Protein backbone atom coordinates (compact mmCIF):
# COMPACT_ATOMS: atom_id res chain seq x y z
CA UNK A 1 0.00 0.00 0.00
CA UNK A 2 1.67 3.67 0.46
CA UNK A 3 5.17 3.93 1.65
CA UNK A 4 6.37 6.07 3.91
CA UNK A 5 8.23 7.83 1.60
CA UNK A 6 5.00 8.17 -0.08
CA UNK A 7 3.12 9.11 2.99
CA UNK A 8 5.21 12.17 3.34
CA UNK A 9 5.27 13.27 -0.09
CA UNK A 10 1.10 12.96 0.16
CA UNK A 11 0.89 14.51 3.84
CA UNK A 12 3.58 17.17 2.92
CA UNK A 13 4.71 18.15 -0.78
CA UNK A 14 2.52 20.47 -2.64
CA UNK A 15 5.00 21.23 -5.73
CA UNK B 1 -13.82 22.76 5.80
CA UNK B 2 -14.55 26.26 3.81
CA UNK B 3 -12.07 27.01 1.18
CA UNK B 4 -8.89 28.78 2.73
CA UNK B 5 -6.17 26.75 1.30
CA UNK B 6 -5.28 24.38 4.58
CA UNK B 7 -9.02 23.17 4.70
CA UNK B 8 -8.82 22.68 1.30
CA UNK B 9 -5.34 20.87 1.09
CA UNK B 10 -5.97 19.09 4.36
CA UNK B 11 -9.30 17.21 2.80
CA UNK B 12 -8.08 16.67 -1.20
CA UNK B 13 -4.41 14.86 0.56
CA UNK B 14 -6.81 12.44 2.57
CA UNK B 15 -5.41 14.18 5.82
CA UNK B 16 -8.75 15.25 7.10
CA UNK B 17 -11.67 12.78 5.32
CA UNK B 18 -11.77 10.87 8.50
CA UNK B 19 -10.51 12.95 11.54
CA UNK B 20 -9.15 16.54 12.15
CA UNK B 21 -5.30 16.42 11.93
CA UNK B 22 -4.20 19.19 14.91
CA UNK B 23 -1.31 20.73 12.70
CA UNK B 24 0.53 19.78 8.99
CA UNK B 25 3.16 21.42 7.21
CA UNK B 26 3.02 22.02 2.88
CA UNK B 27 6.52 22.92 1.65
CA UNK B 28 6.09 24.17 -1.99
CA UNK B 29 9.18 23.21 -3.59
CA UNK B 30 9.84 20.44 -5.90
CA UNK B 31 9.99 16.70 -4.75
CA UNK B 32 13.92 16.75 -5.85
CA UNK B 33 14.70 19.58 -4.05
CA UNK B 34 13.17 18.95 -1.09
CA UNK B 35 14.60 14.69 -1.32
CA UNK B 36 17.99 16.37 -1.83
CA UNK B 37 18.01 17.63 1.67
CA UNK B 38 18.88 14.41 3.17
CA UNK B 39 22.28 14.96 2.28
CA UNK B 40 22.59 18.72 3.67
CA UNK B 41 23.37 19.74 7.37
CA UNK B 42 23.00 16.43 9.63
CA UNK B 43 21.35 17.15 13.40
CA UNK B 44 19.74 15.32 15.91
CA UNK B 45 15.70 14.88 15.42
CA UNK B 46 14.06 15.92 18.50
CA UNK B 47 13.35 12.19 19.69
CA UNK B 48 17.51 12.24 19.94
CA UNK B 49 18.25 9.94 16.93
CA UNK B 50 20.60 10.94 14.58
CA UNK B 51 18.93 10.52 11.13
CA UNK B 52 18.20 14.25 10.69
CA UNK B 53 18.95 16.75 7.84
CA UNK B 54 18.40 20.81 7.87
CA UNK B 55 18.02 22.58 4.55
CA UNK B 56 20.60 24.78 4.19
CA UNK B 57 18.54 27.74 2.83
CA UNK B 58 14.63 28.59 3.95
CA UNK B 59 12.04 27.09 1.91
CA UNK B 60 8.52 28.41 1.30
CA UNK B 61 6.01 26.70 3.79
CA UNK B 62 2.27 26.67 4.89
CA UNK B 63 1.72 25.75 8.34
CA UNK B 64 -1.83 24.57 9.13
CA UNK B 65 -2.97 24.49 12.54
CA UNK B 66 -6.58 23.59 13.89
CA UNK B 67 -8.62 26.36 15.65
CA UNK B 68 -9.65 25.99 19.09
CA UNK B 69 -13.23 25.54 17.51
CA UNK B 70 -12.44 22.98 15.11
CA UNK B 71 -14.34 19.35 15.43
CA UNK B 72 -15.09 16.32 13.43
CA UNK B 73 -16.59 16.57 10.88
CA UNK B 74 -15.82 20.55 10.22
CA UNK B 75 -12.16 20.72 10.90
CA UNK B 76 -11.03 24.32 10.56
CA UNK B 77 -7.33 25.83 10.49
CA UNK B 78 -5.58 28.70 10.27
CA UNK B 79 -3.30 29.06 7.61
CA UNK B 80 0.42 30.72 8.11
CA UNK B 81 2.70 31.11 5.04
CA UNK B 82 6.35 31.67 5.83
CA UNK B 83 9.76 30.89 4.79
CA UNK B 84 12.17 28.98 6.90
CA UNK B 85 14.67 25.90 7.00
CA UNK B 86 13.11 22.51 6.88
CA UNK B 87 14.35 19.42 9.26
CA UNK B 88 13.54 16.09 7.69
CA UNK B 89 14.37 12.32 8.99
CA UNK B 90 15.75 10.42 6.18
CA UNK B 91 15.76 6.59 5.71
CA UNK B 92 15.77 3.94 2.66
CA UNK B 93 17.59 3.53 -0.20
CA UNK B 94 17.47 5.91 -1.79
CA UNK B 95 18.27 8.14 1.53
CA UNK B 96 14.45 9.94 1.36
CA UNK B 97 12.49 12.13 3.91
CA UNK B 98 9.97 9.93 5.74
CA UNK B 99 9.01 12.50 8.36
CA UNK B 100 8.81 16.24 9.10
CA UNK B 101 11.29 16.97 11.88
CA UNK B 102 10.16 20.95 12.29
CA UNK B 103 10.72 24.23 10.44
CA UNK B 104 13.38 26.72 12.16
Amino acid sequence: KETAAAKFERQHLDS
Amino acid sequence: SSSNYCNQMMKSRNLTKDRCKPVNTFVHESLADVQAVCSQKNVACKNGQTNCYQSYSTMSITDCRETGSSKYPNCAYKTTQANKHIIVACEGNPYVPVHFDASV
